[PDB]
RNA sequence: GGCCAGGUAGCUCAGUCGGUAUGAGCGUCCGCCUGAAAAGCGGAAGGUCGGCGGUUCGAUCCCGCCCCUGG
């Protein structure tokens, strides 16, 4: 879309007008372009050749049958008394045709040396080759053919075909439209290598063309855009006539296939100048030709044979029968040139580059000339390119040069198309690059792109060229200086920052959070943000489940994947499975990032003017109409959690691991956390809990639930965890501990509860009703025997109290202790065990 | 199965009708075994909802408790406030000379 | 992430990035292309002088091989103050560079393109280690904040200039490590991971 | 520029110990009295050559602290003695070391600059100062609970600290048995960075435990973290898209064979298809023999290009088993 | 946008233009074996042949539409 291919000969040619005997290797050249901001994405050189690679034409054919294909045996004039016997299997020649013989000694690109074969029953004393085995072209389908008149036989192919030539293959930004043609990459050549620089497209190069009156009778619809529509016709051309060699190679190696003469001009000269150029067959045009928007359901044909369905915001070229042309894009098969053509009306425009680009992109039409017009082309070389037409067109064709030409330039007409002035200080560009550039540098530079420069005291008045519309601001003007001196003459300062205040705390407990999960077993993974294909129906979730509510992505790398991730799970569980089915079955995987939880559909804000800063109330108009992104933490596990070893055959995963990743984030963020039974999928019912901190539901963990698990292919016993961070509030606790010299009194609890009462309730009330006594309870046994009704459990506790003031006695801990087992006895139905 | 496979050695002219016969054959144990295989996910389904409740508050951690030291957790909060404004860390040794 | 950052509309400069568009179509939603939106969000917010990076995800059309992801992580870069200029860009990215490829890390800018700075220009890198050979490779972008883009925040370009950069932490570290498949990168096999350590 | 290397590198492993149950204290650099006479150290051991304090706080403790673990000891103490018998304790701090006679230098004009002469003649005046990490170990490693009744500190508790230490600071280490005090000579490994000593590990001795009180089975540790070098690694993996092959070994050795020592050259003579190489099982008995043991690792091989037939993973396998043949004698089990 | 070639077991891939993919290598499982393993020998399981429809008594195979990859 953006690419410009050309050949090194062309380019310093173009350049050599005004700077005679300028040459430079291809390194140098490509250091040159990218030096002053033209990416160079390849340099190809042509061939090489080596030996007897000669010009030659076919003088007589012999098919040889009895074979899968058309085989030939070819007699082959190469410029002496006896006649070269060649056998080819192309069919793309005639006799009479000029070829290129690679004779026995030939090396052709790539290493391939020529020699005599016996092929097909008959002896090849060389071979006809093609554009492809000659590193000149893409052609293999058939071998290449001179046109009449490009050489006689017996001429040096390599000299011929122009051999040592080196096509560059260019990415041009789409702020340079103007490079985009052999003028503006050799003016810019011109201003690095400080020559002086001849406009191929100036009066001199190109002298104006007799106007004598009107050429065809044109109305213009100015609201669609256009700046110029000019038009001469050419009379007379022979439909016999074919371009020159020189002609057909420069369009070869700019990848532009040859047709007829007519056309051939057009894009000649379009790469040239840079501005597209069309020919129409003038016998074909009816009536008045008018410039105006497409109707609504109007559709034309273009060249292609393919019919477009236009849009209301398209332009036009019509007559009285049909259209002409989709303006920019691409012109009608109704007037396009054909092989009886014999009076053309060629039509050199200037459209809107928002509406080509826009019809272009609708259509899925970037031909040569849109992506050109879409860039802005100069308007003030029209008739130029047009009279470069006619006179290039006539000579080769053998054709006439009609005196007459239309040349619309809007109402009133516009006779300079110069951008506006641009006021600036001399020392700008001195300023932003730091740098003390010699006297006179910016209105040195910024007269060599072509601009007129003024003195006002300090301060310049600079008006840009007119293919220079990128030159709106001084911003523009000091890049131009900055680029053309070198950005490498810029020293390195480091800047005056001021003291910062370093990492916040939501940024600080990230980092301690992935360094815990990694130092206790497990992988840090970059979850991807677009959802699995149905992963919520393989879950089982309700239909009206909040994770459900997602917001989609129009263009989508997988079509079947177009909604992003309310939850880090899929994306998580997606690269468990592909660690287990690879050798790596016990796995332990963990990610931080954002979730996209859309609270409305989706809703979009207007465009609010950039030419001043947006208040704050249209500010959070465009953060409520964004999806809410809050920051998750979440982990899965499968297969063995302890590994084997000399110790023993480990520890598969159990949900109690999920749990203890829960425990390892709180104690990363310094919060507490309580854990809940519920019901939550896609976790197992019986092994989920819910984590809160505090008051506020922060996530879930545990074991993942069976029919999930089957669902989805996930290892079996497969455990998840998943937490909102920001739901947890960042802490910074201060601790003042007090250490008691005393010693301390053990005692040991065993109490006696239902099956559904948790353990932790059970510490609770025992921690709620010993007191401040109380210095540390852990829990050491859970018994289920017979003794222990059904559904009920003994948990006994280890207790250890502590004065700070005093030694205490037995019955001092036994008091605390027995309030405490009254108020297990009251919160939970403990029972002393007995 | 082995009955969908034998159709291929019996001639054209029968392995219509015969087959004809196997493929209603073949579809009347497999709708009777999806249906199976549903009544059997649901039962499993209904199965882990009112039972296999395990105490997810149960002690899960059996690495013991450890701590940096304040004093420690001070001075790299300290150091990182001065690291975030520009300045260095530098470093002395503490056995020092009366020079020094 | 376009029209606050000097994207023309209906031009080149804003359609030949293909972005991931938020449905329905014509929403003005849409996962971001690059970190730069984040430079309007501290604009408006913070007071000057402004000195941020910023770390994030970033989306592109992009189809997942050895040397391009669509998914990938950009380090953004903010400096806007009274004076500042490409002396002060070029000093920031050879101390970047420094920091990341060793003390034998010397960089080289070319000119470019972005709709939001002018100039704008390309960063090149250059340490003794190169795993392929010592050369010029393309690193990120950078430039000056354009005009137009701190009139759009309510900032005087008469008085405050500023520069800016952007680099993929993806690129970065396959160069610098010598990383053959980017696709191990991303899809999280933990072969991949294990064998840079713990980390902390 | 921020932290440098080695500060970084102190901070991961004081964040690593903690994370992995130690609680950091602050080692005071005055020795007990006689410390040395309880461990039971040489009158030329390098450690006795310490610095004395002319005007100490207690007259009985004027030497300074060549080793870190006098004091995290004592601190050990003090928490046993209170009530707190299950405590693991790390400090990361600098020790004094001097290598002669304690040498004054002159004054030195202060109206001036002293030249780099004189600033190298002051830091050799003075003892070597390298920071050391050093912890210490006693009562239960594993708290007891629902799982079941703990598991008590063990000499492999000190050797993981040791591990814990290494992968914090990106560097590989070598165990290897070692006599010296104050560590049990059967339970003592020298701890090697490359070809450098940076200390040892292990169960203390039992007539040191007894001697100084402190409780039975206590392990400790000491690192020299100036004598590992800093690394910044730069790995550049690939993942192999293709399938993996499994294979198990036995190896029968003496029983002095290192089992690092047999999956060295178990991976030596296996080669670049070696992706993977566990140990887990030990066995010994009259199967085996008399001051012999067999070990069994498991394997994983995978090439990067091509899926292995069972003979390309055998091939490596037994080209393993030839080189710990070699090098510790193996024999393959039979 | 073109006519094509591809999507096949857990991994990497053969193979079929109507009734069995007598699928391979590695992966999983069983037996002999070992204190417990692996190899070895001897054996099983596992694919709804990319998805949705259609044609057909019956579709990996024939038709249509769609998803994903290379020219
Ligand atoms: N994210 C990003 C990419 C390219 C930039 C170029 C110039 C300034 C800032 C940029 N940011
Ligand atoms: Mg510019
Ligand atoms: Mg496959």
């Amino acid at each position: 879309s953006n690419a410009m291919r050309l050949p090194y000969s062309w380019l310093r040619e173009v350049v050599a007008v005004g700077a005679s005997g300028w040459d430079v290797t291809p390194g140098e050249l490509e250091q040159t372009l990218l030096r002053i901001g033209h990416e160079v994405e390849e340099v190809i050189p042509l061939g090489p050749v080596d030996g007897p690679v000669t010009v030659g034409r076919v003088a007589d054919i012999e098919e040889l049958t009895g074979y899968k294909k058309p085989i030939r045996a070819c007699a082959v004039d190469i410029g002496d008394r006896q006649y070269r016997e060649i056998i080819c299997g192309a069919t793309n020649f005639a006799v009479g045709d000029l070829v290129v013989v690679a004779l026995p000694g030939a090396t052709l690109p790539g290493g391939f040396t020529i020699s005599a074969r016996k092929a097909y029953g008959r002896n090849s004393d060389g071979m006809i080759c093609s554009a492809a085995e000659l590193n000149l072209g893409a052609d293999h389908s058939g071998i290449l053919v001179l046109p009449p008149g490009a050489a006689e036989p017996g001429a040096d192919g390599a000299g011929v075909l122009g051999l040592d030539d080196v096509v560059f293959h260019l990415a041009i930004t789409p702020d340079r439209g103007y490079c985009m043609s052999v003028r503006g990459l050799a003016r810019e050549l011109a201003c690095a290598y400080d020559l002086d620089f001849v406009d191929p497209a100036s009066n001199s190069r190109v002298p104006p063309l007799p106007i004598e009156g009107p050429a065809w009778p044109l109305t213009v619809q100015p609201e669609t855009g256009v700046r110029r529509f000019a038009l001469r016709p050419v009379i007379g051309i022979d439909p016999a006539a074919v371009s020159p060699w020189w002609l057909q190679r420069r369009l070869l190696l700019c990848g532009i296939r040859a047709t007829c003469p007519a056309v051939d001009v057009t894009n000649y000269v379009m790469l040239e100048l840079g501005h597209p150029m069309h020919a129409h067959d003038r016998n074909r045009i009816s009536g008045t030709l008018g410039v105006r928007f497409a109707r609504s359901g109007e559709t034309a044909v273009t060249l292609d044979g393919i019919e477009r369905k236009l849009d209301t915001a398209d332009v036009l070229i019509v007559d009285d029968a049909a259209t002409a042309a989709i303006g920019g894009v691409m012109g009608a098969a109704s007037t396009e040139v054909r092989a009886d053509s014999t009076d053309v009306l060629l039509e050199a425009a200037i459209w809107d580059p928002a509406a080509v680009s826009r019809t272009q992109r609708r259509l899925h039409l970037p031909s040569e000339a849109a992506r050109r017009y879409e860039r802005t082309v100069d308007p003030a070389i029209s008739v130029a390119a047009l009279d470069r037409c006619a006179r290039l067109l006539a000579d080769i064709a053998g054709g006439e040069v009609s005196p007459t030409l239309t040349d619309w330039r809007g109402d009133p007409p516009c006779d300079d198309w110069s951008p506006p002035p641009i006021r600036m200080g001399v020392d700008v560009p001195d300023r932003i690059a730091g740098v003390a550039y010699p006297q006179g540098t910016t209105a040195r530079r910024l007269a060599q792109i072509g601009a007129v420069v003024t003195h006002d005291g300090d301060t310049l008045t600079v008006t840009p060229p007119s293919w220079r519309p990128d030159l709106r601001q001084p911003a523009d003007l000091v890049e131009e200086v900055l680029r053309l001196e070198g950005l490498e003459v810029i020293p390195s300062v480091l800047p005056p920052a001021p003291a910062g205040r370093g990492l916040t705390a939501g940024q600080q407990r990230r980092r301690t959070i992935g360094r815990s999960l990694a130092l206790s077993g497990y992988v840090e993974i970059l979850p991807t943000p677009f959802l699995p294909a149905g992963v919520f129906d393989l879950w089982g979730l309700e239909a009206d489940d909040s994770r459900r509510m997602t917001t989609r992505v129009l263009n989508p790398l997988e079509a079947d994947r177009p909604q992003l991730a309310t939850t880090l799970l899929p994306a998580l569980l997606e690269a468990l499975v592909r660690n287990v089915s690879r050798g790596l079955v016990d796995v332990a995987l963990f990610a931080i990032a954002q979730v996209v939880q859309p609270t409305e559909q989706t809703r979009g804000v207007g465009l609010i003017p950039v030419d001043r800063r947006p208040t704050d109330d249209e500010i959070a108009m465009l953060d409520a109409s964004l999806p809410r992104q809050p920051q998750h933490v979440a982990a899965v596990l499968a297969g063995l959690r302890e590994p084997r070893g000399p110790w023993g055959p480990g520890r598969p995963v159990e949900a109690a691991d999920a749990f203890e990743a829960v425990r390892i984030i709180a104690r990363a963020s310094r919060v507490d956390v309580t854990l809940r039974p519920a019901q939550y999928l896609p976790w197992h019912p019986g092994r989920c809990a819910q984590v809160f901190v505090g008051e506020s539901s922060v996530g879930h963990a545990g074991q993942l639930h069976p029919a999930v698990i089957e669902r989805s292919g996930l290892p079996k016993g497969t455990c998840a965890v998943e937490l909102n961070l920001d739901a947890i509030p960042c802490s910074a606790p201060l601790p003042a501990p007090r250490v008691s010299p005393y010693p301390a009194v053990f005692q040991d609890v065993s109490l006696v509860v239902a099956a559904d009462i948790p353990a932790q309730a059970v510490a609770d009330a025992v921690r709620a009703g010993a007191g401040d006594l109380l210095e540390d309870i852990a829990l050491f046994d859970v018994f289920t025997g017979p003794q222990i009704g059904e559904h009920r459990k003994s948990l006994t506790f280890a207790l250890r109290f502590r004065a700070p003031d005093r030694t205490l006695t037995e019955d001092d801990a036994s008091a605390a202790r027995d309030a405490a087992v009254q108020s297990a006895a009251e919160r939970v139905g403990a029972v002393l065990r007995g | 199965a082995l009955a969908r496979q034998a159709l291929a050695v019996l001639p054209k002219e029968q392995r219509a009708e015969a087959g004809k016969r196997v493929n209603a054959a073949r579809n009347a144990a497999q709708r009777s075994y999806d249906e199976r295989l549903a009544t059997l996910r649901a039962e499993r389904d209904a199965a882990v909802l009112v039972a296999e409740g395990i105490d997810v508050t149960l002690p899960s951690t059996r690495v013991p408790a450890g701590a940096r030291h304040p004093i420690i957790m001070l001075a790299e909060h300290v150091a990182d406030t001065f690291i975030a404004m520009g300045w260095e860390l530098a470093e002395g040794p503490e056995v020092e000379t009366e020079q020094f | 992430n376009f029209d606050a950052l000097n994207f023309p509309a209906d031009h080149p400069a804003r359609g030949e990035q293909d972005t991931f568009y938020i449905a329905p179509e014509d929403s003005r939603q849409l996962l971001r292309t690059h970190t730069s939106p984040v430079q309007i969000r501290t604009l408006l917010a913070r007071e000057l002088p402004v000195y941020i990076i910023s770390i994030g995800r970033t989306f592109r059309t992009d189809e997942l091989d050895a040397t391009h992801t669509p998914i990938f992580h950009q380090v953004e870069g903010l400096a806007v103050d009274r004076g500042l200029s490409m002396a002060h860009l070029r000093g920031t990215l050879d101390a970047f560079a420094r920091a990341e490829f060793g003390p034998s890390a010397r960089t080289r800018i070319r000119p470019h393109f972005f709709p939001f700075t002018e100039p704008s220009a390309e960063v090149d890198v250059w340490f003794a280690n190169k795993i392929g050979g010592a050369a010029w490779v393309e690193w990120g972008g950078c430039g000056m904040v354009h005009p137009n883009v701190l009139r759009a925040t309510g900032i005087d370009p008469d008085l405050y200039s500023g520069f800016a950069f952007g680099m993929g932490l993806e690129r970065t570290l396959q160069f610098r490590n010598g990383i053959p498949d980017m696709r191990d990168m991303v899809e999280g096999d933990v072969r991949f991971s294990l064998p840079f350590g713990v980390g902390a």
